[PDB]
């Protein structure tokens, strides 16, 4: 392995600058790329960089390359939640196709979130077809709660997830709950929850 | 006005072997060898550095390491791309350096051969092919040039490096360069008569058969032949009749002898 | 393909009893590939240096063998050449001239 | 330059036959496949410069590939085995050292289909106390019964998909974690304003795109046939 990447994973609140590591034993060192990757998704090339002392930049992301010393850096300015992804380092050891490609396994950024108006609250919503059936919606709580993993196991809860409604520049978490065999007032009690949580009805 | 060559012959006999050798000359001496075996560049005289300081040759050095795992990759990759048209056993030759005028003047080259044909050069700020070459090293070239930063990097060994390193090297090893060393001769047969002429430098020479103060005109010199030393060997040729051998001599001039020519009666 | 010529000649001139050396010159052959011995008595000579191959403006390829002898009235010297192009080994013996 | 790939989802059976393809319009004489997993960078498999041409790279072994034209560079695994689980990238380029990637086709190699069902699918309503607390109404969606993991979900409003306001859980969860082969369940919510849910022109739809059998898979249980397919759940909004 010619290509090495630091941290392996760092997990920032949004707003926050980072610094991401690739050094390098490839030999010849042509250029070096940035790629970003989205979870389930493909390689979005951020930026090339080709000179022995070289600096770029696109727009929020900068990034340095020094060939003596076989490293770079990507700064990511200000961050939001989309860079939530792993970032990868290549180095082209050719200024043609006749080169091969050397790639890092990745860093994964994980970006927390401002959720600036927090209204937690417990929603139950019944399914569209089959009334008598229902789930539980944790939402609208603050990136410091925790959702935990239920202690009986005929009840399913899921890991918090956000959501961003972009033409309101609103984002909010959640997390769902449901069973077979249960009430809503009683599904996230295996959570610490905030004490304000409305409970409706 | 001396001729500095750096010469390279790569064997490529298969997908999983090959070898590159080099040796580097200033008109008819050599100053460096480098064999496949060596991961260094060896020095055959003791100016070979030239004018380099150490740091500089040290670079110069590194980068010719590289090239030469890079080249060595990139022929084997070259093939693959070509085939099944081109196809192993290879053998290329290289011949790079330049040629030193008086007053800071100099034209320096850089001729590829294929297969013991000249095909390519690198001219200008690019490699292409010359006259006779075949069409489909278009794409080869064509990838070649591609590779901008091996372009700058070439373009500044021609320009640059090359004719400042060989003025170095003309100061630095001058007394090699300007050395005087005497032909010995001597006789013998087989009718033909021959004149051995052995041990002198430089190359340029005179050897003529004479009955008195008579050039005789069938007179055939033969090619000049190297001696492990650093001197050339030379031998002129002469038919006769049997019997008819009385008073004929051998002379040979060699701006060595200063004057005194050699002369030699059989 | 094209065939080597060899040229064998002696540094200094020939005197028997007198230690010299014997030069075998390789030339105008292509590919690289090739094997030179020096022999003494038809026997391969214990310790024959080489020059580094090199090649002439045209492109073809030139060696020197070159080895310590003393020349006598009865033993014979040779350089021998495997090369691709010919399906015999070629040997040209010193002709003691 | 776009280059594709397909499928781009596939679930196959140890012993199997697939057939990974990747498309190209450029006119680029180099092709490339790679294959991507966790702890490792991208890793070259095979790769050609042109029709006819197939090269080995660095892991070649269990491949085999293909070059009929310009445009189609294939990856066949004859014998297909789980250490064949993967992500596997496409690229292609011309004489300059970009490569230009496709966007991956991910690969499950099951010891055996024994166990493949495709999910249920269940759409839920936004709570009326949601509605008047927030002015914002929340769709969950649920996915449920399924095996293996590979689902797209996906949120559609009349006919055209959306994603502003959506999230889905980044991984399945297990339904009996005690046992081997676990069915999946996997949940996301689409939240829209509330007068958006109460406009009853506004069709609302959740769809899983599952994998799993093709046609020629050979199947013998009671059961119906859990072939790759789609199943959704749909609803109009309501004042
Ligand atoms: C002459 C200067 C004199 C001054 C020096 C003083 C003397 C010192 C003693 C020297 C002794 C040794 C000399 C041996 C003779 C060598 C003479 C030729 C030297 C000129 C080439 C040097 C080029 C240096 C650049 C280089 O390393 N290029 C790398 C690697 O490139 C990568 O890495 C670089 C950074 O290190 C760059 O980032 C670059 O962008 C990268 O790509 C390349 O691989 C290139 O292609 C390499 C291949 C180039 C090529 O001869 N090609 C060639 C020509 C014709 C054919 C046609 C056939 C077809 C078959 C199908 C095929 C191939
Ligand atoms: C090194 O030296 C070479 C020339 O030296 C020769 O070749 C060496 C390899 C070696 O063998 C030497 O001994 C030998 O003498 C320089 O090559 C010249 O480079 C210039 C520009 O860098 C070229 O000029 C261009 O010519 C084109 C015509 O073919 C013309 O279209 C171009 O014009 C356009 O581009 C310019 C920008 O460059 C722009 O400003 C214009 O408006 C226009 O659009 C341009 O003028 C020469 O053709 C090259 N000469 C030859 C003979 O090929 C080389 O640059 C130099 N390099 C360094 C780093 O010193
Ligand atoms: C490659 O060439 C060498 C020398 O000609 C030979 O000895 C060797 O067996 C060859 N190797 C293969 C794999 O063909
Ligand atoms: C020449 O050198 C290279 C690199 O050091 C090596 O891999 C190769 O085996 C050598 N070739 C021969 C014929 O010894
Ligand atoms: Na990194
Ligand atoms: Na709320
Ligand atoms: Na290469
Ligand atoms: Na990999
Ligand atoms: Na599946
Ligand atoms: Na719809």
């Amino acid at each position: 392995t010619q290509v090495e990447q630091s941290p392996q994973s760092l997990v920032v609140r949004q707003g926050e600058n980072c610094v991401l590591q690739c050094n390098y034993s490839v030999t010849p060192d042509n250029h070096l790329r940035w790629f970003k990757q989205d979870t389930g998704k493909g390689l979005v090339s951020l930026t090339v960089l080709v000179d022995q002392k070289d600096k770029t930049s696109n727009g929020r992301y900068s990034a340095t390359l020094d060939k003596d010393a076989k490293h770079s850096t990507l700064h990511i300015t200000a961050t939001l939640l989309d860079d939530t992804a792993t970032y990868i380092c290549v180095v082209g050891d050719r200024g043609s196709a006749l080169g091969r490609l050397h790639f890092g396994a990745g860093t994964q950024l994980i970006v927390i979130p401002d959720i600036q108006n927090p209204d937690p609250a417990v929603y139950q919503l019944r399914d569209s077809k089959s009334s008598d059936k229902s789930v539980c919606l944790f939402t609208d709580f603050d990136s410091q709660t925790n959702v935990s993993q239920s202690k009986d196991s005929d009840v399913y809860i899921t890991d918090k997830c956000v959501l961003d409604m972009r033409s309101m520049d609103f984002k909010s978490n959640s997390a769902v709950a449901w069973s077979n065999k249960f009430a809503c007032a009683n599904a996230f009690n295996n959570s610490i929850i905030p004490e304000d949580t409305f409970f409706p009805s | 006005n001396y001729t500095f060559r750096c010469l390279q012959m790569s064997s490529f006999a298969n997908r999983s072997w090959s070898r590159t050798d080099s040796v580097v000359w200033l008109g008819d001496l050599q100053t460096h060898r480098w064999s496949n075996d060596s991961a260094t560049i060896s020095f055959t005289k003791p100016w070979s550095q030239g004018k380099l300081s150490n740091q500089q040759w040290e670079k110069l050095q590194h980068m010719f390491q590289v090239y030469r795992v890079s080249f060595t990759r990139d022929i084997q990759e070259l093939v693959k791309m070509m085939s099944p048209k081109e196809d192993y056993p290879i053998e290329i030759q290289l011949s790079a350096g330049c040629e030193m005028y008086p007053g800071n003047a100099s034209e320096s080259f850089l001729h590829v051969a294929f297969q013991g044909k000249y095909v390519v050069r690198f001219w200008g700020t690019s490699w292409q092919t010359v006259p006779g070459a075949p069409s489909w090293l278009d794409l080869p070239i064509k990838v070649l040039n591609a590779d901008q930063g091996t372009s700058a990097t070439v373009q500044m060994l021609l320009n640059d490096t090359c004719p400042l390193f060989v003025r170095g090297l003309l100061e630095a090893g001058k007394s090699d360069l300007e050395k005087q060393e005497k032909p010995v001769a001597w006789l013998s047969s087989v009718r033909q008569l021959v004149c051995h002429v052995s041990g002198f430098y430089p190359k340029p020479v005179w050897v003529m058969w004479m009955r008195g103060d008579q050039e005789q005109q069938g007179t055939h010199r033969g090619d000049f032949l190297p001696n492990a030393d650093e001197t050339w060997y030379l031998q002129a040729t002469l038919d006769v009749e049997a019997g008819e051998e009385a008073g004929l001599a051998c002379r040979v001039k060699h701006s060595s002898l200063g004057g005194q020519d050699i002369i030699l009666y059989w | 393909q094209k065939t080597p010529q060899i040229q064998v000649y002696s540094r200094h001139p020939p005197e028997n009893g007198k230690p010299n050396i014997l030069n075998c010159y390789v030339t105008q052959f292509h590919p690289p590939h090739i094997e030179i011995q020096m022999l003494k008595n038809g026997k391969k000579i214990p310790k024959v240096e080489m020059s580094d191959m090199s090649f002439s403006k045209d492109w073809s390829f030139y060696i020197l063998a070159h080895t310590e002898f003393t020349p006598t009235e009865t033993d014979t010297y040779a350089c021998r050449v495997k090369h691709a192009s010919m399906a015999e080994p070629k040997t040209v013996y010193w002709d003691r001239d | 330059a776009a280059v594709t790939q397909s499928p781009r989802n596939k679930v196959a059976v140890t012993g199997g036959k697939v057939t990974l393809s990747c498309n190209q319009t450029n006119n680029h004489n180099n092709m490339y496949w790679y294959r991507q997993d966790t702890g490792h960078g991208l890793r070259l498999i095979h790769y050609s410069y042109g029709a006819g041409s197939t090269e080995k790279g660095d892991i070649p072994d269990g491949y085999k590939a293909s070059r009929p034209s310009q445009e189609n560079f294939s990856l066949i695994l004859e014998l297909a085995t789980p250490s064949q689980t993967s992500v596997y990238f496409c690229a292609s380029g011309d004489e300059g050292y970009t490569q230009y990637f496709g966007p991956g086709t991910r690969l499950l190699v099951l010891e055996d289909l024994r166990n493949v069902t495709p999910p249920k699918v269940s759409l839920f309503e936004p709570s009326k106390a949601e509605i008047s607390h927030t002015q914002k109404a929340t769709l969950v969606c649920l996915a449920t019964g399924f095996y293996p993991d590979h689902v797209e979900l996906s949120w559609w409003v009349n006919g055209k998909e959306v994603h502003s306001g959506v999230c889905t859980d980044p991984q399945p969860l297990k339904e009996q974690p005690a046992l081997n082969d676990s069915r999946y369940s996997l949940s996301s919510r689409l939240r829209v304003s509330a007068t958006f849910w109460q406009n009853p022109r506004n069709h609302f739809r959740c769809q899983v795109q599952f994998y799993g059998l093709s046609e020629n898979d050979e199947w013998t249980q009671d059961r119906a046939k859990p072939v790759t397919q789609i199943v959704s759940a749909e609803a109009w909004g309501r004042a």
